């Protein structure tokens, strides 16, 4: 159970890793060059705790067939709590400065719209997927590495 | 020592000329223009070290260009894939003289660990390269220690000053490689932090 | 200091300048440059004659030749716009259909 | 396009500002490289070295 | 007079410093270092300007005098502006003054 | 004779004063980058020299010794003189900005009418950029550009007309004496917005900047692209603090100090505003620029006179 639990939090580090960089990518495509910068110092506070605990910022190949590579340092705990600390304040101001923008809107809203229909006949999984409204993610579904105890 | 291109020589290096040949370097050094390219996971540790927490706008190397003719530095930072080998080259031939190449991570350096037949094993086998970076990827301050190493490398080569007057002969120095350099401090390392702890 | 007849001759000859330029044109293109250049002679030479009585009546005149002058352009490189679209060539000797 | 969406953009555009404006204000988040170190945790995978037993000896 | 002559000696000096600073710029650049179909809308977003720019210069000299026009300016400029925005309403409500459809 | 040591005074007056301008829009290309790392929770260039000091003149030399190069099949006469419009424009621009009592270049009657001269003729830095460079993306990047930069040239001079209303001559000299007991910024608000909206689209700054028509330019042509942006940056500023904030007017400093932290501010404002505002699309920016700013302009206009006629 404890390397089901360390697989999932090394997973979930690295989603808000990748979505921050998502969500910050599409606010540069739009125009607001800013957020990235910050999306940035939260992806380096990120990086602090992987690299903590697997050595590598970006390609860790910390995971082994049965567990993983080594048991947790000292201390990851702090580092956890200080980005857990550190991240909704800036989720917040991210939202306030360039999300809730009626440019961005504008730039975004009603642009590349598909259906329930269209997703499913293409293979598009994913955030798309939901957001057409089909309720289909792999952790709830066909649960794995024990995400069913979250 | 020096090499010449158009050899081995020496040094050519008057006295107004020397220190505006260096005031020459100077400005070419302080002022160095990465060209926009992504070509792997590579980029987005370069472009990590482009943003806030890193900050290489300090060297002055953050003016980021999509066009080749206004850049002075190509980093070729990810795979070089056979498709996309001849891009690389048109994209270093539309640069201007002078021009220079980084290479980022062990992809662009000799192919890495895609020795595949899909990957060119490094870029350096059609394309020159002045500053190797070893890493996979490696972390957005190896990038800015290799923008110094260039920095250096900058500073302590001749060109011609002008097309009309003068040696037209690129010199090139032929520095101390860097582990022959750091040999003397990494050897005399003993002990290091426990990976138990944080 | 300045002699009126020196202005007078110099829109004078702007005027037969912008003449022959639209004459001697194959082009529609160069045809309307010239009306352009035959109108900016006519407000010049009006400008000229109001200078000399001391009358703003010159400029006012001028202010009139230059609305023409823009109204005239814009209709005639609609209708130069109209041809290139329409016949694909500039030539304004094979729009000559109506004659006799 | 509607007169209250133009003043709600506006706003949004006035807001944006101001919050630019205080980061402006706020703390620096740079790491000095190369005259700030690099905080390296310890089972960081850098250079790689052979290392010595404590006899000395070479541990390969 | 002398102010007035020293100024048009002023404003000539700008004129060729800035001119000769930017050919100097350029010949310096030459000479210094080694060597190795459009839509429409475009012509009626530009002519729509040239026509609003005509009727602006009338306002630019309506503004200058306007305590020595009194109110019967004031009135030929209101039909002057009405006309300008009647045209302007018409532009917008026909799709002229729109990028895309 | 004092006739010509007054003339030779003038003439240095008149040098300083566009010495530093150039200075100004070099030295502000800097400021520019030093600012964006500031508003950026950084620092932005701050080795190269004191404080980044000298990284101008390093850019300087890189773009002087760089190898010059024009395109093969190319116009030449036209590529190499769109970059000296989108320099001599603004720079030319400035002549008329009355700094303090006693140094101005050009006291003309006209005066914001030269202004208007400049930024006509500077649209066509863009349209010479575009066709000469043989590129189909560089010439409808420079078409959008220039129907944009239209599309707020058609009512930056009314958004002045309400100035130009309310003080009766077209003289700046003559609209900064209009100032001496209430600015411009008060009833001009709207004339305010829409000359700063305008200001900052002409000069093709964010948020008002098919590729891009500078990407064959290179070398010193790229430079004075770029100088000519940030010396139309301070020519823009500066024309604001004379027609709308009083130009030399204050009540404790020397008048030139007044004029130096109300141009700064204004500076320092544009280079806030790339900072924090985000792009918008091409049409929502023709439709703002004719849409609301025209009749807006049109309409201040109106209730100016009106106000005035009626004292
Ligand atoms: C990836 O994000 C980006 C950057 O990295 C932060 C950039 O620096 C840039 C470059 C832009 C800037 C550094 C700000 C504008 C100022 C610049 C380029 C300074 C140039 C100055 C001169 C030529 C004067 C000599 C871009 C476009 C970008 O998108
Ligand atoms: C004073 C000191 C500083 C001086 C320096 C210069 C200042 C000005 C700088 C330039 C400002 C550029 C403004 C650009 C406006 C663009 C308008 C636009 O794009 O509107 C479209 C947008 C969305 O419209 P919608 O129809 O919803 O979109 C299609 C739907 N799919 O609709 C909207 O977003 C609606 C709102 C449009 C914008 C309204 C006006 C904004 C003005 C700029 C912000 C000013 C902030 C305060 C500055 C300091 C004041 C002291
Ligand atoms: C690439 C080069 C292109 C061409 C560049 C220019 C070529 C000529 C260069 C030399 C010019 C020398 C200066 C000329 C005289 C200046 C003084 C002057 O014009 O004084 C006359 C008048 C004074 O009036 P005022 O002072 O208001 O009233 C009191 C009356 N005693 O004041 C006036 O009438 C002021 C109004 C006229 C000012 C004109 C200034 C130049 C305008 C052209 C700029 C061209 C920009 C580049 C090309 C754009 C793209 C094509
Ligand atoms: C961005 C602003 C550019 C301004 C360029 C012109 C600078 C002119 C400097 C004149 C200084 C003296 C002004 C008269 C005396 C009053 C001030 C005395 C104390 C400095
Ligand atoms: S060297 Fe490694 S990190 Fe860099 S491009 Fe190759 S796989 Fe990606």
């Amino acid at each position: 159970d404890r390397v089901n639990v360390i697989r999932v939090m090394l997973s979930e580090l690295f989603r808000i890793n990748s979505h921050l960089l998502y969500i910050s990518t599409f606010i540069q495509d739009v125009g607001a060059m800013t957020p990235v910068f910050f999306a940035f110092t939260d992806r380096q506070k990120i990086y602090d705790l992987v690299e903590a605990i697997t050595g590598f910022r970006m390609h860790p190949a910390w995971f082994r067939i049965g567990g993983v590579a080594h048991d947790l340092p000292r201390g990851w705990d702090r580092l956890l709590r200080e980005f857990l600390d550190w991240m909704p304040k800036r989720l917040a101001s991210y939202e306030k400065a360039a999300l809730q923008n009626t440019i961005l809107k504008g730039r975004s809203q009603g642009v590349a719209a598909y259906g329930a229909k269209e997703a499913l006949e293409w293979g598009t999984t994913g955030a798309g997927l939901r957001a057409t409204g089909i309720d289909f993610d792999v952790r709830k579904a066909r649960p794995y590495s024990g995400y069913e105890n979250f | 020592d020096y090499t010449l291109t158009r050899e081995i020589v020496t040094d050519p290096l008057n006295v107004f000329m020397g220190k505006l040949n260096d005031m020459v370097n100077w400005g070419r050094k302080n002022s160095i223009w990465p060209y926009n390219f992504g070509l792997s996971c590579c980029y987005v540790e370069m472009v990590t070290s482009f943003t806030a927490v890193h900050d290489v706008a300090r060297f002055g190397a953050e003016v980021l260009r999509a066009s080749p003719r206004q850049a002075d530095l190509m980093v070729v930072a990810g795979t070089c894939f056979t498709k996309m080998a001849p891009v690389i080259q048109r994209l270093y031939d539309q640069m201007l003289e002078p021009k220079w190449v980084i290479s980022m991570g062990a992809c662009a350096n000799s192919g890495g660990m895609y020795d595949i037949y899909s990957v060119v094993q490094g870029v350096d086998k059609f394309i020159p390269v002045d500053v190797y970076i070893p890493g996979c990827p490696p972390r957005p301050e190896a990038y800015m220690q290799a923008l110094m190493l260039l920095q250096e490398s900058i500073g302590k080569e001749r060109r011609p000053l002008s097309w009309v007057v003068g040696d037209q002969g690129v010199y090139r120095a032929n520095m101390q490689s860097e582990r022959e350099r750091k040999r003397g401090e990494r050897i005399a390392v003993t002990n290091l932090r426990t990976p138990d702890e944080i | 200091m300045i002699p009126l007849q020196h202005g007078l001759i110099l829109a004078a000859i702007l005027f037969v300048l912008g003449l022959t330029g639209l004459v001697i044109r194959r082009n529609l293109l160069f045809m309307l440059i010239g009306l352009e250049i035959m109108i900016n002679a006519s407000a010049l030479a009006f400008v000229v004659a109001g200078s000399y009585w001391g009358q703003t009546d010159g400029q006012v005149m001028y202010i009139l030749a230059i609305s023409l002058a823009a109204a005239e352009a814009s209709i005639g490189l609609a209708l130069l716009l109209q041809l290139h679209r329409r016949r694909q060539n500039l030539n304004i000797d094979s729009v000559s259909e109506m004659r006799g | 396009m509607t007169l209250k969406e133009l003043l709600v953009g506006f706003g949004t555009q006035v807001r944006s500002i101001w919050m630019i404006g205080l980061h402006a204000f706020a703390k620096r988040e740079t790491r000095m490289y190369p005259e700030e170190p690099v905080y390296l945790p310890p089972r960081y995978r850098g250079r790689i070295v052979l290392t010595r037993d404590p006899d000395g000896e070479e541990r390969c | 007079s002398t102010e007035v002559i020293a100024h048009h000696w002023a404003f000539a000096i700008f004129l060729i410093v800035a001119i000769g600073l930017c050919c100097l710029m350029l010949v310096g650049g030459w000479f210094l270092g080694g060597r190795a179909r459009l839509s429409a809308k475009f012509y009626l977003v530009a002519m729509f300007f040239v026509i609003f720019d005509v009727e602006a210069l009338y306002l630019f000299a309506w503004s200058t005098s306007i305590r020595e026009s009194g109110w019967v300016g004031f009135v030929e400029a209101a039909i002057f502006i009405f006309v300008l925005l009647a045209g302007l309403v018409y532009l917008v409500r026909i799709g002229a003054l729109d990028w895309t459809p | 004779s004092p006739e010509l040591i007054e003339i030779l005074l003038t003439i240095l007056k008149a040098v300083v004063i566009l010495l530093v301008v150039v200075t100004c829009g070099a030295f502000m290309s800097f400021g520019e980058r030093r600012l964006l790392g500031l508003f950026q929770n950084r620092y932005g260039p701050n080795r190269v020299g004191w404080g980044g000091s000298l990284q101008l003149v390093a850019d300087m030399i890189k773009m002087f010794f760089k190898e010059d190069w024009i395109p093969k099949f190319s116009d030449r006469v036209i590529f190499t003189l769109a970059p000296m419009i989108a320099f001599t424009s603004l720079l030319l621009a400035f002549a008329i900005v009355p700094v303090s009592p006693g140094w101005v270049v050009a006291d003309l009657n006209i005066g914001i009418l030269f202004f208007l001269m400049m930024a006509g003729l500077a649209v066509y830095a863009v349209l010479f950029a575009g066709w000469s460079s043989n590129n189909k993306y560089s010439l409808l990047g420079a078409m959008r550009a220039s129907a944009q930069t239209l599309s707020y040239e058609v009512f930056l001079g009314l958004s002045l007309m309400g100035v130009v209303a309310q003080a009766g001559s077209f003289n700046m000299t003559d609209i900064v004496n209009s100032q001496a007991h209430v600015w411009n910024v008060i009833p001009q608000f709207f004339g305010f917005i829409t000359f700063a909206i305008a200001g900052v689209a002409v000069c093709h700054r964010h948020p008002f900047d098919a590729d891009g028509y500078h990407i064959e330019y290179s070398g010193m042509k790229f430079g004075l692209f770029f100088v000519g942006e940030y010396i139309g940056i301070v020519t823009i500023s500066a024309l604001m603090v004379t027609l709308f904030f009083g130009g030399w007017q204050g009540p404790l400093l020397p008048p030139f100090i007044w004029f130096a932290l109300k141009t700064a501010f204004f500076m320092m404002m544009f280079i806030l505003i790339r900072a924090s505002l985000p792009r918008p699309r091409y049409d929502q920016v023709m439709s703002f620029g004719w849409k609301i700013c025209l009749p807006l302009t049109l309409i201040n206009l109106l209730v100016t006179a009106a106000v005035i006629l009626w004292q």
